């Protein structure tokens, strides 16, 4: 059982660690969209 | 102490977040540009009360730790309330000459750089959002409703 | 109204003289939000 | 841990294809036989111990899952081009291709995690560094992440 809980949580901390990779992406990502947005907003008003 | 477990946290997280130029103690000058981030007004005569280095202070020897910035952050928070916005635009009521409810951009931007401290174009160009265009005469309700959201 | 020489330079002195307090204050708000601002794009930056 | 778990199926499938190309004798294990005739075939045949010193990197044998493995935690950490553009992008705002040595040396020898003045250097001797000093990134992820490459 102790074999077993240690395999799960190993599995657990790198499920985790994906997660934590996962967050880190999508916020860089949430980033870029609104660096796009800034981007593509003052391209429209300089146009205007 | 008035700040809250949270608060005390969030101050610290903000003290290790806004570094580094190396170690990890706070800068005198950036001590203050640290309270302004967090949302205070005070004058820089609050910092000349603990009056680190009597003379020009590049070299920003009166570094803090956590336990220093703390109770400058306190005084700081416990130093005076802020007005409304009347307070603010009564202001703009005796510069303008017009008597209409705004204000000629070139005549304010150059006012609000000249009276008080000193502040940059790049500073106060920023501030505003109604930017002069084709009208001179800038409402500045939006340039108050803006900032004082901070 | 005709008047003599800087009189009314004088009193702009005076009159602003009696603004500069409140502007102060007001200065050290819009500073503090402009220096809140630089820092909130300094963050997303350093994350980047 | 299990680094095999973290990829995409695209990546996954491209690793999957050229092991197929690279599997001729399809024994499903990285052999003397197969890479160093295939790599004589592609180019300058360099079946000497070089070739050998980097089959060794497996734990004995070399098989197909352990070559997945060996890749995975290779690519650990990596992120997609347009994403580092992206992050790139949040200091060049004018989205130029072309920041200054200076900048990129503040953003990296004392701010956060420090950058070693080799690891600077280095990013002249290999990395797309440009006249008067300037930084070309857009070409710099296409070869970090080999996309488009
Ligand atoms: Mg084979």
């Amino acid at each position: 059982q102790v074999e077993e809980m240690k395999t799960q949580l190993e599995e657990l901390e790198d499920e985790l660690q994906a997660a934590e990779d996962a967050k880190l992406r999508l916020e860089v990502n949430m980033q870029a969209m609104k660096s796009q947005f800034e981007r593509d907003l003052q391209a429209r008003d300089e146009q205007n | 102490c008035d700040f809250s477990e949270e608060q005390t946290a969030e101050f610290k997280e903000a003290f290790q977040l806004f570094d580094r130029t190396g170690d990890g103690k706070i800068l005198y000058s950036q001590c203050g540009d640290v309270m302004r981030a967090l949302g205070q007004n005070p004058t820089n005569a609050e910092v000349m009360k603990v009056l680190g280095n009597p003379k020009s202070d590049e070299m920003n020897l009166k570094t803090l730790n956590f336990e220093q910035f703390l109770p400058m952050m306190q005084t700081i928070a416990k130093n005076k309330d802020q007005g409304c916005f009347e307070d603010y635009v009564e202001g703009l009521r005796v510069f303008d000459k017009e008597g209409n409810g705004t204000v000629m951009g070139a005549e304010i931007r150059h006012v609000l750089v000249t009276l008080g401290e000193k502040m940059t174009e790049e500073e106060v160009e920023q501030l505003v959002a109604g930017h002069e265009d084709s009208n001179g005469c800038i409402n500045y309700e939006e340039l108050v409703r803006m900032v004082l959201s901070g | 109204i005709f008047f003599r020489t800087g009189v009314l330079a004088h009193l702009e002195e005076e009159r602003d003289l009696k603004i500069t307090d409140v502007i102060i204050a007001f200065q050290a708000q819009c500073r503090g939000y402009l220096a809140r601002k630089a820092f909130a794009k300094r963050q997303q930056q350093l994350t980047a | 841990s299990n680094v095999f778990a973290m990829f995409d199926q695209s990546q996954i499938q491209e690793f999957k294809e050229a092991f197929n190309m690279i599997d001729q004798n399809r024994d499903g294990f990285i052999d003397k036989e197969d890479l160093h005739d295939m790599l004589a075939s592609m180019g300058k045949n360099p079946t000497d111990e070089y070739l050998e010193g980097m089959m060794s990197e497996a734990p004995g044998p070399i098989n197909f899952t352990m070559f997945l493995t060996m890749f995975g935690e290779k690519l650990n950490g990596t992120d997609p081009e347009d994403v580092i553009r992206n992050a790139f992008a949040c200091f060049d705002e004018e989205a130029s291709g072309f920041i200054h040595e200076d900048h990129l040396r503040e953003l990296l020898t004392t701010m956060g995690d420090r950058f070693t003045d080799e690891e600077v250097d280095e990013m002249y001797r290999e990395a797309p560094i440009d006249k008067k000093g300037n930084f070309n990134y857009v070409e710099f992820t296409r070869i970090l992440k080999h996309g488009a490459k």
